């Protein structure tokens, strides 16, 4: 089918794809600090950054299964 | 649940103020006008009717935009992106089977790529702080419905119509809390079809009296009386069908004695 | 995989946080519904009987949730305590605590679904908290949420197995009654292999659901009159080590009528809960 009659309708003409992409990207990678420093954890690549918090490695045993439950 | 109903209503009343947009937030926006928000919400309704989406999603979706546009700026071009991402985030909370992203991209006539609808829902979920559960004008009429006689048809459908007509116009419905808009909607359809005024059961439970809804009633009647001449006619067509008792064709009442 | 969890204690006299990682494919539907729903419904809830979602962070392809740390789930604790059995004061404590959390959730418009004993978390202080809220779905009234049959089989209400159109607040009460009746004897009451045998295991104890006890069963879908005429088992044998007070509460909370099952806010004033104090378990 030639696309749905009522729903398929462009609203505000053309847009700038490149500017839109960089605007989204900036803010996407801007989300840092005040949490990366509050939890003093390098959340970008799962790295236990040094600080007051004592990040430790935990085996799957001796721990509730709620913390490593795969999504279903 | 008649055991927990009082507590649920009190919690809803308390939460209705946190999940609220700031009044007059948009005139500050330097690219968009109310004639654009009305168009966006119209398109939202048209999409919702052509995907068999639940009526709770729409009321939720237009809420998120109201809590987004008043917190982070947006240009004219990517407003449809905000609307599409709002529908995507609302349907993944209230619908049993959320539609796929490719379908939403197909809806907007392939102007936004699949990677473009995302990275916006990425943005929306953090400006709202992941507080998606927002009380709205559907969740309040539901509580008020079970006190307008045990059996009364064509009341729980015109009231929904008057609740949905609220979202189209920001001015002046962006001031009243959802609990007052719902109360005005419930006491307009009831007077339209049955005759009885604001029930005594819900004037000692919600605390509102029929005097403290007069602004809401006078705001809602004008929209009721002009809906056939509005520039965005999709909700009227949506409720023209027999699923909702065809109340969209009922004659609006002329005058009130409130 | 290897570092599947990064449990981080605090040095500045703080609580213990744990990291739950969710990997985002970012190819279809964006973030999954099972994450959005849990994140949204676990921030409005703040009770001393619920896990606290301390923090949420969302990166370009990963989503971290910082939870409070609770030592031992109920399943492993009761597996290790099967030899001696759960002491009566301890189960009294673990009932007076979970009922509070369930009542709080129900009064907060949020509905829990799967009260598996693996979804209940205890710690060394004697506290207990509801853990998994992924299947939770806000209702407002029980006539808003539909049916999808996701909850675990051994803890389905007799109304859910037969097929309904809307949930209620009695599903959680039924599951809670099953757990209560199940920790006294340390045996899952109704371990059916499928829905049909689960139904046939339910009827064996509570008697065939005649219209006298259940007004709305005859017209219920997926109900048939070609059902065995099993008797109602005497409760003195279903759970032997219960006191005189506890006879009634297990029977009211295991009732058939979804509008009769005793509400959680009403279960705390039942004469069973008269002298409850919290001891400490076997090192959690």
């Amino acid at each position: 089918e030639h696309p749905k009659p009522s729903a398929c309708r462009n609203l505000f003409g053309p847009v700038d794809h490149e500017e839109l992409t960089r605007d989204l990207e900036k803010h996407c990678r801007d989300m840092e600090e005040a949490s990366q420093r509050k939890w003093n954890f390098d959340f970008q690549n799962h790295k236990p950054l040094e600080g007051k918090y004592e990040w430790q490695e935990v085996e799957k045993g001796s721990l509730p299964e709620f913390y490593y439950r795969p999504p279903r | 649940v008649p055991d927990y109903h009082e507590d649920i209503h009190t919690y809803l009343r308390e939460m209705e103020v946190k999940c609220k947009p700031k009044v007059g937030y948009m005139k500050k926006q330097p690219d968009i006008t109310n004639s654009m928000r009305a168009i966006l919400v119209d398109w939202l309704v048209e999409v919702g009717e052509e995907y068999k989406l639940q009526n709770e999603t729409l009321h939720l979706a237009v809420n998120y935009i109201d809590r987004f546009l008043s917190s982070m700026s947006v240009l004219r071009g990517k407003l449809q992106l905000v609307g599409t991402a709002a529908m995507l985030l609302a349907s993944k909370f209230e619908e049993i089977y959320p539609p796929e992203v490719a379908e939403f991209v197909y809806i907007t006539d392939d102007t936004y790529t699949k990677k473009q609808v995302l990275r916006m829902e990425h943005l929306v979920l953090k400006v709202l702080t992941f507080d998606l559960a927002a009380p709205t004008v559907n969740q309040f009429l539901t509580q008020y419905f079970l006190h307008q006689q045990p059996a009364n048809c064509k009341v729980e459908s015109l009231a929904m119509f008057l609740g949905e007509l609220s979202l189209i116009d920001a001015d002046p419905y962006l001031k009243y809390l959802p609990s007052v808009i719902a109360g005005a909607a419930f006491h307009l359809a009831l007077y339209t079809v049955t005759g009885q005024s604001w029930p005594e059961s819900l004037i000692r439970k919600t605390g509102y009296t029929l005097e403290s809804l007069k602004p809401c009633l006078m705001d809602l009647h004008q929209t009721y009386l002009k809906a056939p001449q509005h520039a965005q006619q999709s909700i009227r067509e949506k409720y023209k069908n027999s699923k909702y008792h065809g109340v969209s064709l009922l004659n609006p009442p002329e005058t009130l004695n409130l | 995989t290897y570092g599947v969890v990064y449990k981080a204690r605090n040095k500045l006299t703080g609580e213990v946080v744990a990291l739950k990682k969710i990997r985002l494919d970012t190819e279809t539907e964006g973030v999954p519904s099972t994450a959005i729903r849990e994140i949204s419904l676990l921030k409005e809830l703040n009770h001393p009987n619920i896990v606290k979602l301390l923090d949420v962070i969302h990166t370009e392809n990963k989503l971290y949730l910082v939870f409070e740390f609770l030592h031992q789930d109920l399943k492993k604790f009761m597996d290790a305590s099967a030899l001696t059995g759960i002491p009566l004061p301890l189960i009294k404590s673990y009932l007076f605590q979970l009922l509070q959390g369930l009542a709080f959730c129900h009064s907060h418009r949020v509905l829990h679904r799967d009260l598996k004993p693996q979804n209940l978390l205890i710690n060394t202080e004697g506290a207990i908290k509801l853990a998994d809220f992924g299947l939770a779905r806000a209702f407002g009234v029980p006539v808003r949420t539909y049916t999808h049959e996701v909850v675990t089989l051994w803890y389905r209400a007799p109304e859910i197995l037969l097929g309904c159109k809307y949930y209620s607040t009695a599903v959680d009460i039924w599951s809670l009654g099953c757990i209560f009746a199940e920790m006294v004897t340390r045996r899952a009451l109704f371990p059916g292999d499928s829905e049909i045998d689960q139904l046939f295991r339910i009827f064996r104890t509570l008697g065939t659901p005649d219209e006298v006890v259940w007004p709305g069963v005859t017209s219920m879908p997926d109900y048939k009159p070609s059902f065995p005429k099993w008797a109602r088992q005497d409760f003195s044998k279903v759970v032997p080590p219960l006191d005189e007070d506890g006879r009634s509460l297990l029977s009211q909370m295991l009732h058939y009528d979804p509008n009769k099952r005793i509400s959680a806010k009403a279960a705390l004033a039942h004469p069973f809960f008269q002298d409850v104090t919290k001891p400490v378990p076997h090192l959690r």
